[PDB]
This record gives C-alpha cells, sequence and structure tokens, in this order.
C-alpha cells in the first residue's frame, strides 16, 4: 500500500485487524520517504509484514515507471533501517520447496532440510506477489510506449463490479492483467463489504494474511500481506 | 442319532423334501438329495446362525443368504463352501461391503460403506485388506490413490465438489506430504 | 458489566491489533446494546473471526445469578466450556445471536476437521467426519477451542475449577512479562480430549493441566515455540505493553501493561500446523465373523448310520 495507507490506518480499517502500531507507521512513513530518496523509485509501497517468531519482516516494494518491472524488494526488522532485498529468481523458487514453518526474526537462521532465510524470504515474497498481488479494473493503463503506467483517471469501480472477481487483476506480467476468476481454486477469493459499503475488502485464502483495500468512490487502493507467510495448500479442504 | 421327515427311494438315502434334526442340535428345513444335500432350503443353528439359499454337493453354492451368531449377516453368490462372487455383507454397526469375493475374504473391485460417518472406500481388496488403487468418498471430497495396510499410501489425490483436485503424497501412517498445486480439471 | 473495550483498542493499536477506532467504538456501542437488551453480568469484546461473506464479532458473556457409542454429555450450566455464552454480530447494528451449548461428544470432538466460515450461522458444514451440526455449532467449537488455548493472564491477578480476583497482585514488570512465558498463566480451563473441561465417566481419567498452570509448558508444533513475546512501543520501552503472540492460534492475542490484561482473537478461527491438513483416516475395517466350527456344515447322518443305531 501507498503512504496514504501510513497517514491513516487503512491496514485495520480492512478489518483483518492485523497492520502497524502508530509508531511504526510513523516510522514507516519517514523510512519509505528516505527509501524513495536513496533508491530512485517512481513510488514505494509497504508490501507488509511476515510475522516471525523472534522478529516481523516489514517489507516494502520499489515501484518503477514501469510498474509491471520486476518489482524491487525491501526488508526491515526495526521498520527504518530499510535494506535492499535481493531478487527472486525459480531455482530459489525450488530451493526452499522442502522446507516448512513459521520464519525466524533473524535473516541469518539456517535450516538444515543449507538454507538462509533471506532466500525464504526472497521467494515467499515472491510467489505472493505473483499469486495474489491485486489491481483493480482499470487502474493501471498499458502505455503505448511498451510501458504501464497509473491510469491516472481511474474512476472506482461501480458497485455492480465491486462484487466480481474480474474487476481484480493479478499485478504482475501478463487490460493487460489477468483477471482473479481464474485464479483456482474458484472459491478462493472473499469478497466484503466494510464501512457503509464505501469500502471493500478483499481477503486472499490461499494466502491468508493478505487484505486489498479499495475505495469504490475514489482511486485509493492498496494490498498488504500481513500475516504467516505460508500457503494455505489446506484451501480445497477449508472450503 | 437325530431324526428327519420327508422321502426317499428304496435305495436312496434322503432325496425329498422335509425337516430334519441331527445329533448336535441343529435343525434343517428344505431340500437334499441322495444322502447329501442340494437346491434351496434353509438352515437354522443352535447358536443363532441362520442360511437360505442352494446346495450342490455338501457345500454352500450359488445365490443365498446368511445370518451370523453376533448379528452380522450376507446375502450373494457363494461357493466352495466360502463366499464368492458378488455379494453383499452387513456388520454388526450397519456399516456394509457391496463387492466381489474369493474364498471368504475380500477380493476384487468392492465398496464398503461407513455407515457410521457416511463415506465410501470403493476399490481393490486383496485377502479382506484395503489394499491397491482406491477411490474414497466423502461427503464432498473423493481421495483417489493407493492403500497399504488400511491406510492411504502413494502420490495423490483428492476431487473436491468446488470444482478442483489437490495433489499431494502419503509418506508416514496418516501423514501427508508437502502438498502440490491445484489442478483444474 | 460493559467493559472499556476503547482502552483495549488503544492497547491493541500499540501492537498493530484492532478493528479501527471507529469500527471499534461501533462494536462498543453493539456491546452496549448487547448488555442493555439482556441481563447481563459481565462481558467483553473476545474477537471477531474473519469469514469468507461475512465476519462475526464475538462477545463473550457472562449472565447474572437466575437469569438467562457412549454420548459425553454436555455441562449444562457455567462449568467447563459453557462458563459463557457468546453472542455474535455481523456488522454493528444487526441483532445479536446467542450461540448454542458445545457438546463435547459432537461439537468440540470435531476438531478434526478444519474449515472456513462462511458468516451464515445456518449453513451447513460439510467435512470428514460429518460435523453435527451447523456453522453455528463449529463457531462455538473453535472458539471454545480458541479460549482453552489462548485466553492467559499474568502469574498473579488470581488466587487458584473457580477462581476470584487476586486483591494483592502487586503487579509484574512489562519486561519480566516478555522475557519468559513463565510469568504468564492460562485464565481459563484446559478442555479434555473428549471435548470436556471436567471429565464424565462413561459407565481412566484423561487428565489436563490445572487451571493456574505456566504457558511455557503449551508446547509444540516440531519445536516452534509457542506465545512469541515483544514489546510495543520499543523506542520508548518504560511505556512498553506486553504483546504475546501464539502461534497456535494466529491472530490470537494476550496484552498486560504489567498490572492489568486483556485478550484478542483476531484470527480465522484455525489452529496453526506445520504440516497440512490430512482429513483423518475412516474407522479401521471390521472383519466378518471368524469362520470356525461353530457356523460350518450340518453334516447330516446318512441313513447307513441311521440303519446301523436302528439295530438296537
Amino acid at each position: 500500500m501507498d503512504a496514504d495507507s501510513l497517514l491513516l490506518s487503512l491496514e485495520l480499517a480492512s478489518g483483518s485487524g492485523q497492520g502497524l502500531s502508530p509508531d511504526r507507521r510513523a516510522s514507516l512513513l519517514t523510512s519509505l520517504m528516505l527509501v524513495k530518496r536513496d533508491y530512485r523509485f517512481a513510488r514505494v509501497l509497504f508490501w507488509g509484514r511476515i510475522l516471525g517468531l523472534v522478529a516481523d519482516y516489514y517489507i516494502a516494494q520499489g515501484l518503477s515507471e514501469d510498474q509491471l518491472a520486476p518489482r524491487k524488494t525491501l526488508y526491515s526488522l526495526n521498520c527504518t533501517e530499510w535494506s535492499l532485498l535481493p531478487p527472486a529468481t525459480e531455482e530459489m523458487a525450488m530451493q526452499i520447496s522442502v522446507v516448512s514453518g513459521r520464519f525466524m526474526g533473524d535473516p541469518s537462521h539456517e535450516y538444515e532440510h543449507q538454507i538462509k532465510e533471506e532466500t525464504r524470504l526472497v521467494s515467499i515474497i515472491d510467489q505472493i506477489d505473483k499469486a495474489v498481488a491485486i489491481i483493480p479494473r482499470g487502474a493501471l493503463f498499458k502505455t503505448p510506449f511498451g510501458v504501464t503506467h497509473v491510469n491516472r483517471t481511474f474512476e472506482g469501480l461501480p458497485l455492480s463490479e465491486v462484487r466480481k472477481l474480474s474487476s481484480y487483476f493479478h499485478f504482475r506480467e501478463a487490460d493487460f492483467l489477468d483477471s482473479l476468476e481464474y485464479d483456482i481454486p474458484r472459491g478462493s477469493w472473499s469478497i466484503q463489504m466494510e464501512r457503509g459499503n464505501a469500502l471493500v475488502v478483499l481477503r486472499s485464502l490461499l494466502w491468508p494474511g493478505l487484505t486489498f483495500y479499495h475505495a469504490p468512490r475514489t482511486k485509493n487502493y492498496g494490498y498488504i500481506y500481513v500475516g504467516t507467510g505460508e500457503k494455505n495448500m489446506d484451501l480445497p479442504f477449508m472450503l | 442319532l437325530g431324526e428327519y421327515e420327508g422321502e426317499r427311494n428304496e435305495v436312496g438315502e434322503r432325496h425329498g423334501h422335509g425337516k430334519a434334526r441331527l445329533p448336535n442340535g441343529d435343525t434343517y428345513e428344505g431340500s437334499y438329495e441322495f444322502g447329501k444335500r442340494h437346491g434351496q432350503g434353509t438352515y437354522k443353528f443352535k447358536n443363532g446362525a441362520r442360511y437360505t439359499g442352494d446346495y450342490v454337493k455338501n457345500k454352500k453354492h450359488g445365490q443365498g443368504t446368511f445370518i451370523y451368531p453376533d448379528g452380522s449377516r450376507y446375502e450373494g453368490e457363494w461357493a466352495d463352501d466360502q463366499r464368492h462372487g458378488q455379494g453383499v455383507y452387513y456388520y454388526v454397526n450397519n456399516d456394509t461391503y457391496t463387492g466381489e469375493w474369493f474364498n471368504h475374504q475380500r477380493h476384487g473391485q468392492g465398496t464398503y460403506l461407513y455407515a457410521e460417518t457416511g463415506s465410501k472406500y470403493v476399490g481393490t481388496w486383496v485377502h479382506g485388506q484395503q489394499e491397491g488403487a482406491a477411490e474414497l468418498i466423502h461427503l464432498n471430497h473423493r481421495y483417489q490413490g493407493k492403500f497399504m495396510n488400511k491406510n492411504p499410501v502413494g502420490p495423490g489425490k483428492y476431487v473436491f465438489d468446488i470444482g478442483c483436485e489437490q495433489h499431494g503424497e502419503y509418506r508416514l501412517t496418516d501423514t501427508e506430504r508437502g502438498e502440490e498445486e491445484e489442478e483444474e480439471e | 458489566s460493559l467493559p472499556n473495550v476503547m482502552e483495549s483498542a488503544y492497547y491493541f493499536e500499540q501492537a498493530g491489533v484492532g478493528l479501527g477506532t471507529d469500527e471499534t467504538y461501533r462494536v462498543f456501542l453493539a456491546l452496549k446494546q448487547l448488555t442493555d437488551t439482556h441481563p447481563i453480568q459481565r462481558c467483553r469484546f473476545w474477537g471477531k473471526i474473519l469469514g469468507l461473506e461475512m465476519n462475526y464479532i464475538v462477545a463473550e458473556v457472562e449472565f447474572r445469578d437466575g437469569e438467562d457409542p457412549q454420548v459425553i454429555p454436555k455441562e449444562e450450566s457455567r462449568t467447563g466450556a459453557n462458563k459463557y455464552v457468546y453472542f455474535v454480530c455481523n456488522v454493528p447494528g444487526r441483532p445479536w445471536v446467542r450461540l448454542p451449548s458445545v457438546t463435547p461428544a459432537q461439537i468440540v470432538t470435531a476438531r478434526k476437521i478444519k474449515k472456513f466460515f462462511t458468516g451464515r450461522l445456518d449453513a451447513a458444514v460439510i467435512s470428514y467426519p460429518p460435523f453435527p451440526g451447523n456453522e453455528s455449532n463449529y463457531l462455538r467449537a473453535q472458539i471454545a477451542r480458541i479460549s482453552a488455548g489462548t485466553h492467559v493472564s499474568p502469574l498473579g491477578f488470581y488466587q487458584f475449577d473457580s477462581y476470584e480476583e487476586n486483591p494483592d497482585f502487586e503487579g509484574i514488570q512489562v519486561i519480566d512479562l516478555v522475557e519468559s512465558l513463565s510469568n504468564w498463566v492460562h485464565h481459563v480451563q484446559y478442555i479434555l480430549p473428549q471435548g470436556r473441561c471436567n471429565w464424565f465417566n462413561p459407565i481412566e481419567q484423561e487428565v489436563g493441566p490445572p487451571l493456574l498452570t505456566p504457558i511455557s509448558e503449551d508446547l509444540g508444533i516440531q519445536n516452534i515455540p509457542s506465545w512469541t513475546t515483544q514489546l510495543s512501543s520499543n523506542l520508548i520501552p518504560q511505556y512498553a505493553i506486553a504483546v504475546l503472540r501464539s502461534n497456535l492460534w494466529p491472530g490470537a492475542y494476550a496484552f498486560s501493561n504489567g498490572k492489568k490484561f486483556e485478550n484478542f482473537y483476531i484470527g480465522w478461527g484455525h489452529k496453526y500446523c506445520v504440516e497440512n491438513y490430512t482429513p483423518p483416516s475412516p474407522p479401521p475395517v471390521y472383519q466378518e465373523y471368524p469362520s470356525g466350527p461353530e457356523i460350518t456344515e450340518m453334516n447330516d447322518p446318512s441313513v447307513e448310520e441311521e440303519q446301523a443305531f436302528r439295530m438296537t
């Protein structure tokens, strides 16, 4: 989510209940502004949290012009001390498949199944972005120059279009993006209305902790993954 | 010895229809052939067991029924005085099997109904034991995979009424490996 | 009867927990309506269990005295699991729905299933084993299990079946609360394997920890330590609040400033498991009657033997 989600508690307004304290919120505002300074990103959205057993990894994601670029991930344990997380590949996706369990706060932790916790952080954040990173329909407009920009004239979805999974897009490489109605399982997405139905909350069931914010009246949107960081393989049993 | 009422020939021992009681206390009602048992009839044991069906030499064969002392019961095909071929067995707690038989044992294809829970095990049987590929039907889940030692073993597979599968693997006793992705078929 | 859920919300906000100030005050007024409508001695915002279509705003309630093969019976009165009546509510303002009693033979021994909530209390629960009840009974099952595993308090605060407020609780420091789990204990009764908190004789004793058991013994899932502890507002540690993250029921939380405490669940209502969810195996397939001599051939006597016996 953008900085507008850190001037007000947009995260906890979704009713998921997990988010940032005002301490972390103000610290994150200053730190993500400094990240946009130090790293010349077009925008610096707060990706979310990986709730560990010792400390939580506060995650930020760099956005280029060129928003479907291979987005650059950053991590921080004490919020402000932001550090450039390495990018993800297919080998590191295959590497962590033998490991299961909750994240440890120290990213130097080792698993004997060695495997670094930093590699787990990189791979799990990549998997969450490829699976359940949400963009509402029409928020991004494929520019004729081979580059994706913000559709800066985007009006929020009509309330008729709110209830359809077709009106929401996977924020990744592929109206250009893939819609959520093919995201198997068919019931894998939960759509609910809060705050007088001026608020659409769309939570991932396959990756619990994701909660996508959207205000239909305006263009205020964003997604945050605040959760344990594992994939709910039990989803078809649970549906 | 016991006693009986029925018909016979001059030389033949018994070949008509009637009732016979034995020294051991059990009784019979029905058909019989020369010094032996043949055709439709009815057993009645002292222990509470029964049978209704056909015989050939002195053995249960063809269509028939059986009531056991413990309350379990069976009908279907018999052979060589043993359960054989297609048949249906009912156990003391309303669970039932229906399927093939081979020498008093579950063998080949057959369906076992878990009447306690409503689920069904459907697939191969080997000597009374749930082994081989089989399809375990729950209310909305349907597990496809191999069984061994009355337990799922091997790769795959679940099918769901929600419109997706879930591939996996069984390694230890009732333990599921790291589950693979969902399929669309 | 109505507690200050807003001060608890302010303390929840220090750890990034809570529904937001406006929604939390909305639930506060809903709890006020619940207290005015019904004769409630004590209540508290138990939590909010997320659902697929609609959520629940769970409210633990304790009423005043005297107003409002083998089947293991339930705790009919306020003993054990059914000590608190649990009211739920989808959005605030919609009237509160009284959830039913927990049944040990049926509802909390159906823990072997693990399912989402649809938001509809009347929606059917299809699982293996077949769940004996609707979504309301499963919601009660998960609430009871979450309470048994997550309702915790500091080491003092009550003297000990039953307990009362400790008047001489000097208070444990927040750093002492965070550094070890021996300073925290379970505030409610453990649920036995049969589903009850107090054993019923079906005709050996299955025993759980006592009430005043430290939660350091509450382990574990593949050596993952339960109750991850941290300090809220680390930049100003001398006004911190001891945060507790269960790691057995995600979304379950415990909090304390060193003097008072409160508990709160905000998860999906499910237990964490490192292993993937195994549906439980069916019962063992039962065998036929053994092929003994008691059900064997009649072996009718031959007429030659009858003639032999007749000659007498």
